[PDB]
């Protein structure tokens, strides 16, 4: 959630949610170049070959515009992408 | 916050940034040197004045990140250490043949720069890739068995090592620190 | 009687092969490979950025390379073929055949940046400018080496009625002066079992390379594996050709003292203080395809001998005596060539200044350790002959200091008399 | 005509001048899928962008709508665009709506330039005259038959678009005339993406020997039905190979090998038995007949022959006794020649690596075409089977890696199974003689069958179409013919009809026959009122309701540009 | 024929320490993992082996029963080199074969395939008991009293008729206390 | 036990990733075409991120 409402309870359904409040918080403010609920993962390789899992549309990034067409192919740097393989509609490497 | 598995020790890819950050020689296949007659590189981690003075065909010293970068380019190539020949590695190998008792005079990153560069430099190696693998797993070999005749020792007290590498280090932490931290946990619990 | 044979620099020979190298060099390397009657050369270059490597095929049977900055130039021996061909692909390449009687073979050739040398077995000496027109037709003893840099061209000639010699010249655009015209060359020929005879049939002279310096200054690799540097040959007067690697004897004593012999010196540059070349291993001297990183030899003077490194003994660790006499002959001759090269041609870039300041510290480091083991067996004479060429101010108060732990006060009023003489 | 062979780096440089930007990605590919040609030839594009950092978006396409679709949603920041095996045909600006008004930027002075390029790299070889002629914005990468044949045309075109009485009528539809006649003609390959795309990284100098085997294998999987092709780029290769090879050796676990040896025109002859490739081979059946049972005893005849037992020969490959394996090529060269088979005998490109064992080009563009065909209201349908065909070109691309020698292995399996089933339903279609002599073309129709659900795809009706080619080719007694094969899909309910052209037998060394489908399809849809589908990249491959059939096929024999 | 012998045993002792398929040796890690579980053992793949050299998978098909001990010795020493250090015990190993080669079928099983490896598929019927074959045997002789060693392997040798030093005409006895035993299980094939 | 916090040197850090942050940006307004020594701005920014981002988890 940083990067199925049934189980929890109404107050474990608050706790989560002012949890939510609170990580989305921390990265505002100072500490604010990075993003607290990022990778954990070293970036080891600062390009990588992405596959594209679900068709998500046309999304847009820092300085260009990506689609997200259905299996396809991008050359793209981890960075740009690590939050949309974090979400599953990207997945490779 | 802290996964489980990341909550105790390093996952070997954080020690493969480890060692991603230290310098090594290498040749320049690109020219980037200002003649008498191109944005500078400017970095803040490492010393930019190596990289600034990049010269084609020469031997320079940068950050083995850039290193691999580049490798990847193909403007330079990584050049290996001294260590990563057969006849240091020989000598390295009949070095744990003749003390057993005592670990080789190896580098700490002696397992995780020879994967890197196994990996990554397929055409920079002057001996054959195949008896420098070899060699690699011969004395990775002998170090597992050094290490497993050490385990019998695990004292309540302290235990030393002397040249154990920073991956064998991750390889034997989580269970030489719970045995003895549950050892000591018995020995302060049989205490008065 | 002898039979002369076209060489390009650091080529190789085929071999039991079915290529080999025809030049290597700084820019880049130019090989061949047999294709069934005809010929595929690749050239390949060390500098990826500013060129970009190519191939084509050879139908006519090149057996002769130049490579540098600007252009490369092929050669057939064997019928005068020869082809220039610039980088840029601006400029066309342009074809042409020489005339060659019977029993002549173009030697070597040599590529400038206004002109386009050929070399004959007969001794003839063609120079076409950078587009085919001819310039010059000249006559000289027979040219079995060429390798130019910039504007600057050398040249080794060798035949029965002359002798082994040198040629070094500057054209340019404009001031064309000859710095010397075939003075002969300190090199010594190979003596004339297969693993030699291979390349011995295909190389007969033993230039294993013929190349420049980074600087500019002539340097050339013979059969007894010396890398051989002309100093001060801007004037001729006080050129002496100074030979500043023995490989074999660096090779000895890399290897512990073992007289080794499967690894062998191929050169392709030197840049300051620095050779760069392959370290080939294996029974034969030049590499084969699959070329590995060029290795790098420091310059060491030839003034270790083999017995007193095998007596102190008992990696060949040599004492701080004759390392401190070998590094201030060394650091003497490089402070020579670095001071000529900066009066002369100037700096190229702006590093040369402080290397020099820092060779010239090390040159009266060195000097000061000659000095303490000639106070330590109480000479003062030659304490006073080594410190008499120091040449910096800073390191005399050392020497002095030196003087006082050896007590020889003698020498101190000496020395700072020659301080006496140096304050004005 | 706008990009020769020697300017191909210039084009390639263009490219880098519109794409070189690490802040965004600026270059879309777009890949014709179900194509092996297409895929090597986008795999060594990928490889050189990859070596340089330029950022890309491969995009695999079936349909032409599937085409107009991706090319609509695409964003304007894009300005390369390569369209690899297809868009050499149908007219850009007519399909894509391009009008060159809107897309011009910093026209001043007679110089023109675009905010968008779009490049062609495509081996049909009906080029559009206003595409390769009169377009900017589409660049095409021609082989060079503009430069030797297609110089009347460019001078009839060039006259007809300059001069927009008996003069104007005798000139003007004279080059019309021209014009027509290189229209309505049939559709032909005669060079491959793949040597065009290495003739470009000879250009620029980024020529390895793993672009070489993506080359190799862009060529070998031209030999089917197109051998001139792959016989007149054959030579190149060999000099490829010699030129790139190293100079030797002990079998070592790092040294890669790639070695012009005699590799057998055969059916997965190193990954199955002998038996096995004798026997589900094209050519063994086209000149044997093995369809029948008297060749299937012929078969055993000559393994009697060449002394081979059959418990021998229906071992593994890998299994095998090499006491018949090492002198197997004597054997073939004695042999051979009582039963016909002399052209068994071909020099082809083994590659091996470590101890893994050895593959041929031939063996693993079979298995990459394995890989796309089966590799893993009606709407719906149809948009969810294109999304499956996407989803097999992408395992294919993935069995291209070196790392990934289980997806080449899996694709073996897929092979040796459907070409089990192609059998079955070849000796199905040749034992109750369901092809119909029609006079000038011959008809197959497929009502029902084996696993009748997997002739759906493009490539597995194009096996089945290879196959009745070779087979019928080596029967003289009937003449060369061009081929309907249709296949009825049940539950979209149509029939997906393809033309085959016939060919020559392999024995025998001329001019190439062209593809007269396309016109006739094209024409029959402008005239009838037929709802069919002309979307996929090969124009011969067309979609028909079953009523709807029987009608197309009485004015497909009526015309007469078959 | 020690030298060939030995030569065998070199060569299958390479093939163990020097096999590596995709920057990884497979045979040193199994035998170093079935080291440390005690499962004295090695699963060797057919085609690995071909794919290592071709005269060995001849060496190892032709006379099978006369080379496989020479691999089980070429295993012994691998794993004496790996997993115990010199200057500063392991009893015999087993190769045991993956093949994936066609299926004999039992009725086919004839003559023509006596002292070959197949691979057959079947239904078993019976185990039996496990006996107690012997590999290392302490042989003492009657009169003299030296004590001899007799290593067994289990393929294709008896009590000899000389003591090797009239002492006797069959001299010798057999010492239970010293002899190393491996198991032998009978099944019976449907 | 967690350790005392470096204040002085992580908030030379954040001011250092700042700078560095607002020079690749003015860079990026600047975009001969030499675009490793931007790639090597950019994968220092984030293996920097990555150290701090980490650091600041654990503990
Ligand atoms: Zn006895």
């Amino acid at each position: 959630n940083g990067l199925d409402t049934n189980n929890l309870s109404h107050q474990e359904q608050e706790y989560l949610k002012e949890y939510c409040d609170l990580i989305t918080d921390l990265k505002s403010g100072d500490l604010v170049d990075i993003d607290l609920s990022g990778s954990l993962v070293p970036p080891s390789d600062v390009f990588i070959d992405v596959r594209v899992l679900k068709d998500a549309g046309e999304i847009q990034t820092e300085y260009g515009v990506f689609n997200l067409i259905k299996d396809s192919q991008f050359f793209v740097r981890q960075s740009d992408v690590e939050r949309l393989i974090q979400q599953g509609y990207l997945q490779k490497i | 916050s802290l996964p489980a598995h990341l909550q105790q020790t390093f996952s070997p890819e954080e020690i493969q940034f480890i060692v991603e950050n230290e310098p090594i020689k290498i040749f320049p296949r690109i020219t980037t040197r200002q003649k008498i007659r191109h944005t500078r590189w400017q970095l803040i981690t490492t010393d930019d004045k190596a990289l600034n003075n990049m010269v084609a065909m020469r031997s320079t010293e940068v950050v083995l990140w850039i290193a691999l970068l580049l490798k990847q380019q193909s403007k330079c190539s990584i050049v290996a250490p001294q260590w990563l020949t057969t006849k240091e590695l020989d000598r390295k190998i009949q070095y744990e043949k003749t003390h057993p008792d005592r670990f080789s005079e190896l580098p700490w990153n002696w397992l995780v720069l020879a994967r890197i560069l196994f990996n990554k430099a397929k055409d920079d190696f002057h001996d054959p890739i195949h008896e420098l693998r070899g060699k690699i797993q011969d004395l990775r070999e002998i170090r597992q068995i050094k290490v497993l005749k050490g385990l019998k020792y695990l004292n309540e007290s302290h235990l030393q090592l002397d040249n154990l590498s920073l991956l064998e280090i991750n390889e034997l932490r989580p269970f030489i620190t719970e045995i003895m931290d549950k050892l000591r946990e018995i020995h302060t619990a049989s205490l008065t | 009687k002898f039979r002369y044979m076209p060489f390009s620099p650091a080529g190789t020979p085929f071999g039991f092969t079915d290529r080999r190298y025809l030049t290597m060099n700084e820019v880049g390397y130019v090989s061949t490979v047999k294709n069934s009657e005809q010929y595929s050369i690749t050239v390949s270059f060390f500098d990826v950025g500013r060129f970009r490597e190519y191939h084509f095929e050879d139908l006519f049977g090149y057996d002769l390379c130049f490579l540098n900055e600007k252009g490369t130039l092929f050669g057939q021996s064997k019928t005068g073929q020869i082809q220039y061909r610039p980088h840029d692909s601006i400029h066309s390449n342009w074809t042409k055949i020489i005339p060659l009687q019977a029993g002549e073979r173009i030697t070597s050739v040599a590529a400038t940046p206004v002109r386009v040398i050929v070399g004959t077995s007969l001794g003839y000496f063609r120079s076409f400018n950078q587009f085919g027109v001819p310039f010059a037709v000249e006559k000289t003893s027979p040219i079995v080496a060429l390798t130019a840099q910039n504007y600057r061209v050398f040249s080794v000639h060798y035949s029965q009625f002359h002798g082994l010699s040198y040629s070094l010249s500057e054209l340019g655009t404009s001031s064309k002066r000859y710095y010397k015209r075939e003075c002969p060359l300190p090199m010594s020929l190979p003596n004339i079992k297969d693993a030699n005879l291979d390349y011995y049939n295909f190389n007969p002279m033993g230039i294993k390379s013929l190349f420049f310096s980074s600087y500019g200054d002539p340097c050339i690799f013979g059969s007894d594996n010396t890398l051989l540097l002309l100093s001060k040959w801007r004037s001729p007067e006080e050129s002496k050709w100074l030979p500043i690697l023995d490989s074999n004897m660096e090779i000895w004593k890399m290897s512990g003292g073992k007289e080794t012999t499967d690894i062998h010196v191929w050169p392709l540059a030197l840049a300051y203080d620095t050779l760069n070349c392959i370290l080939v291993k294996g029974k034969h001297i030049w590499p084969e395809f699959p070329l590995p990183l060029p290795s790098e030899m420091e310059i060491r003077m030839p003034v270790f001998v083999k017995s007193k490194l095998l007596e102190e003994n008992k990696e060949i660790q040599i004492p701080v005596s004759m390392a401190a006499e070998e590094e201030y002959l060394r650091s003497k001759v490089l402070s020579e060539l670095l001071t000529d090269t900066l009066e002369n041609d100037g700096e190229m870039y702006g590093n040369e200044n402080e290397v020099l300041a820092a060779l010239n510290g090390a040159y009266d480091k060195a000097l000061l350790r000659l000095f303490a083991s000639a106070c330590s067996d109480q000479n003062v004479e030659k304490a006073l002959s080594l410190a008499h060429e120091l040449k910096q101010d800073r390191a005399l108060t050392a020497a002095v200091k030196i003087s006082e732990r050896a007590e020889l006060p003698s020498l101190v009023k000496k020395i700072n008399n020659i301080r006496e003489a140096r304050y004005e | 005509m706008y990009y020769g062979i020697s300017q191909f780096s210039e084009a390639y440089n263009k490219i880098l001048r519109n794409s070189s930007s690490h802040s965004s990605c600026q270059l879309v590919i777009f890949v014709s899928c179900l194509n092996i040609d297409a895929l090597c030839a986008t795999k060594m594009l990928s490889l050189l962008f990859k070596k340089q950092l330029v950022q890309s978006q491969i995009v695999p396409i079936f349909g032409y709508s599937e085409l107009r679709r991706h090319y609509s949603q695409l964003d304007d920041n894009i300005n390369s665009l390569l369209l690899v095996g297809f868009g050499g045909v149908i007219d850009l600006e007519a399909f894509l709506e391009i009008d060159p008004q809107e897309y011009v930027i910093d026209t001043d002075s007679g110089e023109q330039s675009f905010r968008r390029d779009i490049y062609v790299l495509d081996a049909h070889r009906p080029w559009n005259l206003d595409n390769i002629f009169g377009s900017q914005i589409i660049q095409c990468f021609d082989d060079g038959t503009v430069d030797d044949t297609l110089g009347e045309q460019k001078e009839a075109y060039y006259k007809l678009l300059e001069l927009d009485r008996k003069q104007r009528k005798k000139q003007i539809h004279e080059y019309e005339g021209v014009l027509e006649e290189y229209y309505s003609q049939g559709t032909t390959v005669v060079n491959s993406i793949s040597a065009q795309i290495y003739s470009l990284l000879s250009a620029i100098g980024e020529t390895n020997l793993s672009n070489l085997w993506l080359n190799i294998l862009g060529t070998t999987s031209l030999d089917i039905a197109y051998a001139q092709v792959y016989n007149r780029l054959y030579p190149l290769l060999q000099d490829e190979v010699k030129r790139l090879t190293p100079s030797s050796s002990v079998k070592t676990p790092d040294t890669l090998t790639l070695n012009i040896q005699p590799d057998y025109y055969l059916f997965l002859l190193r990954h199955s038995s002998l038996y096995d490739s004798f026997y589900y081979s094209n050519y063994v059946n086209a000149k044997l007949s093995l369809w029948n049972e008297n060749g299937k005893k012929r078969l055993h005849k000559m393994f009697a022959r060449m002394g081979i037992p059959l418990s021998t020969a229906q071992e593994t490959w890998l299994y095998m006794d090499h006491s018949i394996k090492r002198e197997l090529g004597i054997i073939f060269d004695k042999n051979l020649d009582r039963y016909g088979l002399q052209d068994i005998i071909r020099d082809g490109f083994v590659r091996t690596l470590g101890y893994r064992g050895s593959i041929s080009a031939s063996e693993f563009v079979e298995a990459l075409t394995a890989l796309l065909e089966v590799g893993n209201n009606s709407a719906q349908k149809l948009t969810n089977l294109r999304k499956r065909w996407v989803s097999n070109f992408w395992l294919s691309w993935d069995a291209l890696d070196d790392r990934k020698v289980e997806l080449l292995n899996r694709g073996i399996q897929l092979a040796q199974d459907l070409q089990r089933a192609i059998f079955n339903t070849g000796v199905a279609i040749l034992e109750k003689k369901l092809i119909k002599h029609l006079r000038i073309y011959r008809l197959c129709v497929l009502q029902d069958g084996p696993d009748l659900d997997l002739y759906r795809n493009p490539l597995t009706l194009l096996r089945l179409g290879n196959w009745l080619i070779e087979c019928c080719a080596e029967s003289e007694d009937k003449q060369l013919l061009p081929m309907v094969l249709a296949s009825i899909d049940e539950n979209t309910d149509t029939y997906l009809v393809a033309g085959l052209t016939p060919r020559y037998p392999r024995g025998l060394d001329k001019k190439p026959i062209l593809n007269n489908f396309s016109m006739a399809f094209q024409q029959i849809t402008a005239e009838t009122d037929a709802k069919v589908r002309i979307d996929n990249f090969e124009s011969s491959i067309i979609e028909i309701r079953r009523e709807d059939l029987s009608p197309f096929l009485e004015k497909l024999t009526l015309s007469g540009l078959l | 024929n020690d030298d060939d012998n030995t030569e065998i045993i070199k060569s299958f002792k390479n093939f163990i320490l020097e096999f590596r398929l995709d920057s990884q040796f497979i045979y040193r890690d199994q035998l170093r993992n079935n080291i440390l579980v005690k499962n004295y053992s090695l699963t060797v793949n057919m085609e690995h082996l071909i794919g290592y050299n071709e005269d060995i998978y001849k060496k190892l098909s032709d006379e099978p029963s006369d080379i496989i001990p020479l691999f089980e010795t070429a295993i012994t020493q691998v794993a004496k080199r790996i997993s115990i250090l010199s200057r500063a015990s392991l009893p015999t190993f087993q190769l045991i074969l993956n093949s994936n080669a066609n299926q004999i079928p039992l009725r086919d099983l004839d003559s023509e395939h006596v002292s070959k490896i197949v691979r057959l598929s079947g239904i078993i019927i019976s185990t039996s008991v496990l006996s107690s074959r012997a590999t290392y045997l302490s042989i003492m002789c009657r009169n003299c009293r030296h004590t001899t060693s007799i290593t067994i392997n289990n393929f294709n040798v008896s009590l000899p008729r000389s003591c090797l030093s009239n002492c006797g005409p069959d001299p010798y006895i057999i010492i239970h206390e010293s002899s190393k035993f491996i198991d032998q299980q009978f099944l019976k094939l449907q | 036990e967690l350790l005392p916090y470096p204040h002085q040197l992580m908030k030379r850090l954040l001011n250092r990733i700042s700078m560095q942050s607002q020079l690749i940006e003015n860079i990026s307004m600047g975009f001969n075409e030499s675009k490793l020594p931007l790639l090597c701005m950019e994968t220092e920014l984030e293996r920097l991120k990555f150290v701090i981002r980490s650091y600041i988890r654990c503990r």
